[PDB]
DNA sequence: TGGAGACTAGGGAGTAATCCCCTTGGCGGTTAAAACGCGGGGGACAGCGCGTACGTGCGTTTAAGCGGTGCTAGAGCTGTCTACGACCAATTGAGCGG
DNA sequence: CCGCTCAATTGGTCGTAGACAGCTCTAGCACCGCTTAAACGCACGTACGCGCTGTCCCCCGCGTTTTAACCGCCAAGGGGATTACTCCCTAGTCTCCAG
């Protein structure tokens, strides 16, 4: 349930700087479950780069080349 | 009291942010720091008004301009997020860029011994420098919300927008009542008494009063109905002090509770900053309109 | 103009 | 008037939106799923933390799009599911 | 397998390759190429704003949807 | 011109495409928007191959630009 | 020092952008662009670094030097 | 050279060399405050950024070279780009 | 004072508004400072041109220089 | 868009420190201009969505200038 | 309701863009090497994060509630895919010339 | 592949008629996301013992890339002839600003 723990205010505000004036009930599972997707998506090449250069650990830079890979660096 | 409204623009219409009289001098005749959204800073001599020297180091509009306790260095505060040291019809030079502020500075801080700058930022962190290293050496960044009040009394007072008083020993030592963001002026200056027992809070409408035995409750609070108070200066026993308003200065006492003297309807908007001179007799006062005006006083209680 | 010299009950102090 | 005064708080704003642990447990979580015995810099949470923000609200801006375009002000997991197959996602 | 028509495609890639340089060099096997590209983008286009359009209970595509599905693609 | 693309190969295109009903306005902005895909893709095309030197445009250089693109 | 940018360091990146041919004093010349390019982005990374009470920089305060920039990448 | 572009514009691999511009780096920390520790996913962000900003500003000075009807590019050409982008 | 006559401004504002949506009406504050906006990034736009074209030491604008100065800028 | 006529671009250019001017420039920044005029009225009519009125103020261009720079 | 500054049309030419022609420099291979760059092994001193105890309070959570909204049924107009007769560009069949 | 013709017929297309399937608008209904009140609870900071993960600079191993002097040759450039294009009124007009 920890991924529950992105509280419901936390997506209703996250939705709202996006521009949104009145969000569905029942979006929020959804909404979980792409969070989950998209996070599985980037830390898998975030892993693969650690791996590559041979890295006990991650740090910042391989993220953003994950998300170089991806397709939205920044 | 003597109130004298000035028709000339200071900077060709720009508003008014930052004033900085010149504590080093001793005489009648007074010196103005002029710097506001016109990205450059102006020195004028005021005993009527003569523009003295002018200088557009700053790249972005200056919020906050203030002078060290002997009048040599002119610390600038900017929107470049950089404080220029200026020392010695004028020639003005840079000495030190006191840079260590993520955001516009909104507020600065002098010390009396002059080797160290107390500087206040829309970053929500409060940046301290020594003079002599030109570095900044402590930081504060307990504000969760911007930044816009600081000065040097053993403690180091800081408020912010957040609506809490934070006063830090020179760690946080005490926390203190505010507003919202709903006020129109751009500095919160809290002020401390000139022997330092007594630090003046503004934006609470009423300002309130703490004693150095304790901060944490203020005995007394003196109410600004209708427009709030945005900046607090002290003359440099009896001490006189004056708080402005939105659109109204009023000029208090150590003794009387009341307000000494109240003056208001000069200016057309929102006032910017408060602040005296070295000897007293000097006080313009104007608002963010994009003009300026004088009130002089005599009977200097000596 | 409005100024009042140094001798204002209306902004009194409220302990 | 709520939404539009929070908006402009926010447009403007830039701080974070998920709480920084949440999110660093919920990244040790995925970590050990995947695979166990990783070690997360607290600065690289903050980075896929920060590009989880952006993707999340763009995505939800191109839902909103959705929306204005399907003629209704609140927002429906069916548009989720249109703006996730429009952009190629899922 | 192609659905545009040929030589109407191979006169609109000479037309803007002379608009933007005149005597350019185009062999059939890259008109080709450009035809199934083509082919390809526009057919995803208008399934995806086909998608667009069954989500707002209407069967009709026009212009508001074709907008908005390159509007969310970002181009 | 652009009108060559005509109205016709457009219908027979979305009904390989799978839409069932089609509006007239989408007759033109259709073109605009295949003009807009085709200038640029154009454009990095002649990029590469001045940048190997070839006047003549190789089927290489249309899925290097293709890939750019990401179709 | 600034030397440590290589001549045929400039020349393969220019090269990169796209130059077919460069000039003999604009390597001399971008170093110092470099260097204000540097003593810009490390300034302000610095900067965020101390703001956040720490001794030790990370790609991220670096990144968002370059944010404030407007050349994230 | 066109060859030469392409294995290049083909490659993402960095173009300036890892140690001296680490050093670069160093230095120029130096000369702010001493005392510093620079983590080297730092340095390998400020090489990419730094590397960026050079393509960048080449490929524009490239635009205004062949604007100017000279392949070559000159110092003129490199302060009127840094002057139009805004930097100075 | 400014250097371009306002009704036109008025006029082309109000056409372009309507093609985006119906009923949106100004005041004469919004268009004005809009209008001072509007010639200072002409102005500096044009200053920028002109520093371009001299690079190419013909002091004569052309229109090529003005779409070097957008993409230079990044406009697009 | 004809409304923008050629002299006041002329002194325009003439305030812009211009000496010799072409011709096709005058449509050119004409075009120029539409594309202002449409991102900047763009991110005004997206402020005036967030702020459910349908007269644009001064706020409005000053965020436009804000967000272009 | 009116008329003075100014946009449009146009003659005038005079300056400025444009193209070609040396022309001299100075920039691009390149070869010999070397030398600083890439790698890789240690010591643990000194720095960072992980995890934990406690605070405290600013946030989440529940709810009762009601009203803006999603939508669902019902028209009203409307443009479009039926068929068709017309054009109509034009693929294939062939080239000379390269 | 050009690039262009000289014909055949030949599918491919263009404009017309309109019936109605469907876009768009109206409206009511119910319903279900926004809202303080209050509970809680876990963010969140603060310190702090414990650990291990950047790391270090030395050498050396080597060795690929960089320095640089040489040399042919490509263009940056300066000049001059040539053709095109805004100045400068001249006048109509138009219309925007004024009373």
């Amino acid at each position: 349930d920890n991924i529950q723990g992105i509280t419901k205010p936390a997506i209703r505000r996250l939705a709202r700087r996006g521009g949104v004036k009145r969000i569905s009930g029942l979006i929020y599972e959804e909404t979980r479950g792409v969070l989950k997707v998209f996070l599985e998506n980037v830390i898998r090449d975030a892993v693969t780069y650690t791996e590559h250069a041979k890295r006990k650990t991650v740090t910042a830079m391989d993220v953003v080349y994950a998300l170089k890979r991806q397709g939205r660096t920044l | 009291m003597k109130v004298i409204t000035c028709e000339i623009a200071w900077h060709n219409k720009e508003p008014v942010y930052s004033l900085d009289f010149q504590h080093g001098t001793a005489g009648r005749i007074h010196r103005l720091a002029s710097a506001g959204v016109d990205t450059n800073v102006r020195i004028w001599k005021v005993e009527i008004v003569e523009f003295l020297s002018n200088l557009a180091r700053h790249t972005k509009a200056v919020n906050v301009v203030r002078f060290s306790p002997t009048g040599e260095i002119l610390a600038s505060g900017g929107d470049d997020a950089v404080i220029l040291l200026w020392k010695v019809k004028e020639n003005w030079t840079v000495v030190k860029t006191l840079r260590g502020h993520l955001e516009d500075v909104y507020d600065i801080c002098w010390a009396t011994d002059g080797n160290l700058m107390a500087s206040a930022s829309v970053d929500n962190t409060a940046i301290i420098w020594d003079v002599s290293k030109g570095q900044k050496i402590s930081i504060f960044n307990e504000h969760k919300s911007y930044v816009q009040g600081v000065t040097w009394d053993q403690y180091v007072a800081t408020l912010s927008c957040d609506r809490v008083l934070r006063v830090y020993s020179i760690r946080v030592a005490f926390n203190v009542m505010f507003h919202d963001d709903s006020m129109k002026s751009f500095f919160r200056r809290l002020s401390f008494t000139p022997d330092g027992s007594l630090l003046l809070t503004p934006a609470g409408n009423t300002t309130y009063v703490f004693s150095r035995k304790n901060l944490k409750r203020p005995i007394a609070h003196l109410p600004c109905p209708g427009k709030a108070t945005l900046a607090v200066r002290c003359c440099p026993y009896r001490l006189v002090f004056a708080v402005a308003s939105e659109d109204s200065v009023l000029l208090y006492d150590t003794q009387q509770s009341f307000p000494f003297g109240y003056v208001s309807n000069i200016h057309y908007h929102t006032l910017s900053d408060i602040s005296w001179s070295s000897d007293g007799a000097f006080l313009a006062i104007s608002s963010t309109d994009g003009y300026c005006s004088f009130v002089t006083f005599e009977k200097d209680e000596l | 103009p409005v100024k009042i010299g140094c001798v204002l009950q209306q902004f009194a102090a409220c302990f | 008037t709520v939404a539009l005064r929070e908006i402009r708080r926010y447009q403007k704003s830039t701080e974070l939106l998920i709480r920084k642990l949440p999110f660093q447990r919920l990244v040790r979580e995925i970590a050990q799923d995947f695979k166990t015995d990783l070690r997360f810099q607290s600065s690289a949470v903050m980075a896929l933390q920060e590009a989880c923000e952006a993707y999340l609200v763009g995505l939800f801006e191109d839902t909103n799009l959705c929306a204005i375009h399907a003629k209704r002000v609140t927002i429906m997991p069916k548009d989720i599911q249109l703006a996730r197959r429009i952009r190629g996602e899922r």
